[PDB]
Order: C-alpha cells, then structure tokens, then sequence
C-alpha cells in the first residue's frame, strides 16, 4: 500500500545505514588484529578466541538491521 | 713465560632482534637521537680506558 511502501522504504533505510558501521568497525579491527598477530604469533590462540568474540557482536548489529528490514517487508505489524 | 704479553679475543654477541613486541614510546626515529648520545659515552670511555 502506501504506508507499507513507507515502511519498505525505513526497511532500506535501516538495513542499508546499519551495514556501513560494523562495515567500517569490525574492518579496523581486522586490520589491527593481523597487525598484531604478526608482531606477536605466539598468542595466536587466544588472539583468534578474541578475535571471534568480537567479531560476533561485530556481525550482530547488521543480522539485526536486515532483521528489522525483513520485519518491515513481511511482518510488519503496523502495515 | 716469566714475563707478560695481551690477550684480546675479538669477543663477539648475538643480534637478539630483540623483541618485534616490544613497542617504541618514543617514535625509533627519535629513541635512537637520545641513544645515539650513549654510544658516544661508551666508546670515548673505552677510549678512555684504554689509553690508560
């Protein structure tokens, strides 16, 4: 409709403004992250450990933002 | 014999490369214009020493 086109459009909106901030963090955070495994490949273990630790919190903001684009395209409950 | 002479072996020590972990505070471009003074220090006091 219209106000289901709205919401298709904050359903871009959303999902594409989302990507950019994870999709600039998690990247300076790889770089420094294999900046420091190669001053230091001893602690590679727990490095890597820590570097999934992070990158799930990373990747969750965006799975969230598509999710809130999903949920306006199918399952929104105000249109 | 009875009498005396020098012993001096050219005594060598490693290159440690000694940490690619150990982190500059002082930017090694200029850590090395202070540590630079020091060599100076050492080598005019083995001079030193060794005109004695």
């Amino acid at each position: 409709p219209l106000i289901a086109a709205a919401s298709v459009i904050a359903a871009g909106l959303a999902v594409g403004l989302a990507s950019i901030g994870p999709g600039v963090g998690q990247g300076t955070a790889a770089g420094q992250a294999v900046e420091g495994i190669a001053r230091q490949p001893e602690a590679e273990g727990k490095i890597r450990g820590t570097l999934l630790l992070s990158l799930a919190f990373m990747e969750a903001l965006t799975i969230y933002g598509l999710v809130v684009a999903l949920a306006l395209l199918f399952a929104n409950p105000f249109v | 014999e009875g009498k005396l002479t020098v012993e001096r072996d050219m005594i060598k020590t490693e290159t440690p490369a000694f940490s690619p972990i150990l982190e500059f505070e002082q930017d090694p471009a200029q850590i090395l214009d202070a540590l630079l003074p020091l060599y100076l220090n050492s080598q005019i006091l083995r001079a030193l020493q060794e005109s004695l």
